[PDB]
RNA sequence: CGCGGGGUGGAGCAGCCUGGUAGCUCGUCGGGCUCAUAACCCGAAGGUCGUCGGUUCAAAUCCGGCCCCCGCAACCA
RNA sequence: GCCCGGAUAGCUCAGGGUAGAGCAGGGGAUUGAAAAUCCCCGUGUCCUUGGUUCGAUUCCGAGUCCGGGCACCA
RNA sequence: CGAUCAACGGAUAAAAGUUACCCCGGGGAUAACAGGCUGAUCUCCCCCGAGCGUCCACAGCGGCGGGGAGGUUUGGCACCUCGAUGUCGGCUCGUCGCAUCCUGGGGCUGAAGAAGGUCCCAAGGGUUGGGCUGUUCGCCCAUUAAAGCGGCACGCGAGCUG
RNA sequence: CCUAAGGUAGCGAAAUUCCUUGUCGGGUAAGUUCCGACCUGCACGAAAAGCGUAACGACCGGAGCGCUGUCUCGGCGAGGG
């Protein structure tokens, strides 16, 4: 449940450590972004000599959220952070490792590359 | 003697002492089917290729082979695409270098706000250069940073401008609180602004952004 | 269609007719099709 | 465009626009003419636009007679200015044309050329007009 | 736009209250001094007075139009 | 667009009986050779196109443009 | 005989300013807001067809000139309101016009397709979130089918802000 | 040419800069505000003091962190009406 202003942890080795959401890429006036949605975001913190650097404007898919998502089996899942993986226009990760669990919803929404890179799909 | 105006139309020798600018030409052979020929020739005309030769390989009946000497630069983007499109695909092409040759070519300079932008100096054939200059002047108009003063954009074939565009002229609505009624109070603010734009026009060095170069040079 | 106040022959193959009060031009060249308005 | 070379007075009162034209009602120099059907102050810029239009039409051949002259100065207050403080400044000259007046005449030109040049020229003036052809009635005048 | 001032050799200024007369400094040009340049000395040219009109026997001058330049003003909303 | 004008040599320019000068050059004079100075010499398709004239840079058109006025122009 | 008593029927022989610290009597006889009348200016639409558009005046354009409409601009006028009709901008709540931003239907195209351009019909609904600035505007960022323009006392302070 | 004499140091788009959101640089995804600079100071300038200055300020700007019903966007609940 991400909206502009919200800070996300970046769960990949692109070099970004924190990004802030500047727009959720879903329709023309969507209020919120959940797991498997795409955001435009500003890189707020990065490690040196990374691939992305502070000030860059990037795309990213939400990979975990702190607000639980409700599943059609009747269950729900909740994570400790709101986190994202930086991706390109082809929805491909720009890094080569993803860190931490990710949500199973990423598979249907078309982020298979990210889903395999993950250490756990919940 | 001779040498080559290299990767810099700006870095010419002094067109004071000059007598021959040389294009690269090329021996260009076109295997069309039938009388797409009619289309083909119109294409090679505006590409300024001299028609040297044509020969029918008869049998049925279409097949014609056309030989052309054409400026090398006049292919390179555009041509192959248009060869293919006016001929529903059946036209072929091959070539080899075939040397150099004199061309009636002009140096077209591009100045923004009176200053010559070397980065945009090019070189064209006097049949076309106006239409070339009539184009860049206007695309540069749409991407230059609108200033506090109106910015002229110009193209000159050596010391004579041939194509002109103008950028605004961002201004302040100096009359915004003027519901008095007295025209003298609008004039007072209008005079001062007119005087200031003169001053900012005279000493106003505009720089072209690297984002504009990429926009004109696509 | 060309919708104008002054509709007129454009080429000699053009033909001028009256239609629903407005003056019309019809012609074998569709560019010349005009109704008044 | 025409204006008097010198004037006794710079500003003059508007006057009325009554009556048929006083003179200049018969074709006097050419073969065809354009005559006014309504009164008006025809401005110099208008006259110039009518002249040029017919000129353009006679690119090789033809004589154009301009038989109206803008001698009446036209006055206008500066914009956004209250009433008073004297009469406006001269901003142009007009010619007073009453109905029946011959304003332009063409000669040395085929009938078709003449009635087309005068038709365009009419389209440049603020008044309805009628194209006319030198008559025995002009000769008798 | 309103008020006031102004426009004169190439530059910067007198002259015009005041009609008849155009001056000062520098610059320019010809000559000298010096080996030479400047400084300096001698000699000369260059103004029809922004421009059109009027008044007058006569206009830089006086009066009006037009052009341009400078200063001041444009307030209560 | 508009009023005033203004497009004349590579450049900055003077101007109804085919137009020049500075300047850049190239060459030459001066010098031991240069700089400076000076001499000599061009292609002007008198901006482009059309017409006007016996004769057009000039005049009539049109086209593109340049410097000042108005006007659009947070 | 002393008058530029020239504010020239000539108030004293003798006279300038300032008030945002202000006060009273009056005036909608008279300005500023809004309304009205007008429509120069403004916006929009036409007429003419000179010139573009390799070719072709009218796919798209439209010199010089000409005719109108609107009543959103700046004004002109001074008609009700000065024993008071509270201002800009925002927020809130809208509703209306259509000269249509998107979406629906068309005609033309310099419309192969797709995507455009342009004009015709069309007002049912829709017409984002931010940075700057009091701002309305506008510029920028990120999007979007689109990020329309105007009227309603430049809608709306006995509804709020200030 | 004119003046009594022609504004020095320092400072400068400023509590001053009109034109003006001047230009350049910083900060922001985006900065008419802000900070640094430039100097074209309409109209800074030396006890109506000039340029600075540690500390101090319920003074007025600009930025970030923290934290929040200020807001997305409103819900519920309590008591006095
Ligand atoms: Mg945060
Ligand atoms: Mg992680
Ligand atoms: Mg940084
Ligand atoms: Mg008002
Ligand atoms: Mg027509
Ligand atoms: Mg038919
Ligand atoms: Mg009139
Ligand atoms: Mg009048
Ligand atoms: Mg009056
Ligand atoms: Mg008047
Ligand atoms: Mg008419
Ligand atoms: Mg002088
Ligand atoms: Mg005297
Ligand atoms: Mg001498
Ligand atoms: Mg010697
Ligand atoms: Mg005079
Ligand atoms: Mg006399
Ligand atoms: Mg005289
Ligand atoms: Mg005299
Ligand atoms: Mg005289
Ligand atoms: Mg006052
Ligand atoms: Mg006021
Ligand atoms: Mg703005
Ligand atoms: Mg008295
Ligand atoms: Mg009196
Ligand atoms: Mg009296
Ligand atoms: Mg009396
Ligand atoms: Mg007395
Ligand atoms: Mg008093
Ligand atoms: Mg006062
Ligand atoms: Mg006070
Ligand atoms: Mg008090
Ligand atoms: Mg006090
Ligand atoms: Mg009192
Ligand atoms: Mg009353
Ligand atoms: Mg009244
Ligand atoms: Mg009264
Ligand atoms: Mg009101
Ligand atoms: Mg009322
Ligand atoms: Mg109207
Ligand atoms: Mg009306
Ligand atoms: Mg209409
Ligand atoms: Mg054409
Ligand atoms: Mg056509
Ligand atoms: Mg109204
Ligand atoms: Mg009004
Ligand atoms: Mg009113
Ligand atoms: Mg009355
Ligand atoms: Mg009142
Ligand atoms: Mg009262
Ligand atoms: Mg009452
Ligand atoms: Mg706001
Ligand atoms: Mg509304
Ligand atoms: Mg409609
Ligand atoms: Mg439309
Ligand atoms: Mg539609
Ligand atoms: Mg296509
Ligand atoms: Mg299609
Ligand atoms: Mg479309
Ligand atoms: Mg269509
Ligand atoms: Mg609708
Ligand atoms: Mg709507
Ligand atoms: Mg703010
Ligand atoms: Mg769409
Ligand atoms: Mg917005
Ligand atoms: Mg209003
Ligand atoms: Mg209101
Ligand atoms: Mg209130
Ligand atoms: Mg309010
Ligand atoms: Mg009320
Ligand atoms: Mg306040
Ligand atoms: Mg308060
Ligand atoms: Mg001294
Ligand atoms: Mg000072
Ligand atoms: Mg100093
Ligand atoms: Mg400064
Ligand atoms: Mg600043
Ligand atoms: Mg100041
Ligand atoms: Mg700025
Ligand atoms: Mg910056
Ligand atoms: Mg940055
Ligand atoms: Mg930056
Ligand atoms: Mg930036
Ligand atoms: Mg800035
Ligand atoms: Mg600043
Ligand atoms: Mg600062
Ligand atoms: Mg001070
Ligand atoms: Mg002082
Ligand atoms: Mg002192
Ligand atoms: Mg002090
Ligand atoms: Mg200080
Ligand atoms: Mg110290
Ligand atoms: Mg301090
Ligand atoms: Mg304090
Ligand atoms: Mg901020
Ligand atoms: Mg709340
Ligand atoms: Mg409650
Ligand atoms: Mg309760
Ligand atoms: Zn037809």
């Amino acid at each position: 449940m991400i909206q502009p202003q919200t800070y996300l942890e970046v769960a990949d080795n692109t070099g970004a450590r924190k990004i802030m959401c500047i727009r959720v890429l879903k329709g023309s006036n969507a209020k919120y972004a959940t797991v498997g949605d795409v955001i435009v975001a500003s890189v707020k913190e990065a490690i040196p000599r990374g691939a992305v650097k502070e000030g860059d404007v990037v795309k990213a898919v939400v990979v975990r959220t702190k607000k639980e998502i409700k599943r059609p089996d009747g269950s729900a899942i909740r994570f400790d952070d709101n986190a994202a993986v930086i991706i390109n226009n082809q929805l491909e990760p720009r890094g080569t490792r993803v860190f931490g669990p990710v949500a199973r919803e990423l598979r249907e929404k078309g982020f298979m590359k990210i889903v395999s890179l993950a250490p756990e799909v919940l | 003697g001779e040498e080559v105006e290299v990767h810099n139309p700006a870095d010419l020798p002094d067109p004071t002492r000059i007598e021959e600018i040389l294009e690269p030409y090329v021996k260009l052979t076109i295997f069309t089917p039938e009388e797409y020929v009619g289309s083909l020739m119109q294409l090679l005309q505006e590409k300024r290729g001299r028609l040297v030769n044509m020969n029918y390989l008869p049998g049925a009946q279409k097949r014609v082979e056309l030989v052309y000497e054409a400026p090398f630069a006049e292919i390179l983007y555009d041509f192959h695409d248009r060869l293919k499109s006016v001929s529903r695909g059946y036209a072929s092409m091959d070539y080899e270098q075939a040397g150099y040759r004199p061309g009636d070519l002009v140096k077209v300079n591009v100045l923004v706000h009176g200053e010559v932008v070397d980065a945009l100096t090019f070189i064209a054939h006097r049949e076309k250069a106006y239409t070339m200059a009539r184009a860049i002047v206007d695309k540069l108009a749409e991407v230059i940073p609108r200033q506090l003063f109106e910015v002229p954009i110009q193209a000159a074939i050596g010391g004579k401008i041939i194509a002109r565009a103008t950028v605004k002229a961002l201004r302040k609505d100096v009359l915004a609180k003027c519901y008095g009624g007295d025209v003298t109070r609008k004039k007072k603010l209008l005079e001062k602004q007119k005087e200031g734009k003169k001053r900012l026009k005279a000493i106003g060095k505009v720089e072209v952004p690297q984002e504009a170069f990429l926009a004109v040079l696509s | 269609m060309k919708v104008r106040a002054s509709v007129k022959r454009i080429c000699d193959k053009c033909k001028v007719i009256r239609r629903h009060g407005r003056v019309y031009v019809i012609c074998e060249n569709p560019k010349h099709k005009q109704r008044q308005g | 465009m025409l204006m008097p070379r010198r004037m006794k007075y710079r500003k003059q009162q508007r006057g009325r626009l009554k009556g048929a034209t006083k003179g200049g009602d018969y074709v006097a120099f050419g073969d065809y003419g354009l005559v006014a059907l309504e009164p008006a102050w025809i401005t110099a810029q208008q006259i110039e636009a009518a002249r040029v239009a017919m000129v353009r039409h006679f690119r090789r051949g033809g004589k154009i007679f301009i038989r109206i002259f803008p001698d009446k100065p036209y006055t206008k207050k500066p914009l956004e200015v209250r009433m008073g403080k004297g009469k406006g400044n001269v901003e142009g000259y007009v010619a007073v044309v009453k109905p029946g007046r011959v304003m332009f005449e063409v000669a040395g030109v085929t009938e078709e050329q003449a009635m087309e040049a005068l038709r365009i020229a009419g389209h440049k003036l603020p008044i309805k007009t009628k194209i006319v052809r030198r008559d025995a009635y002009d000769e008798a005048q």
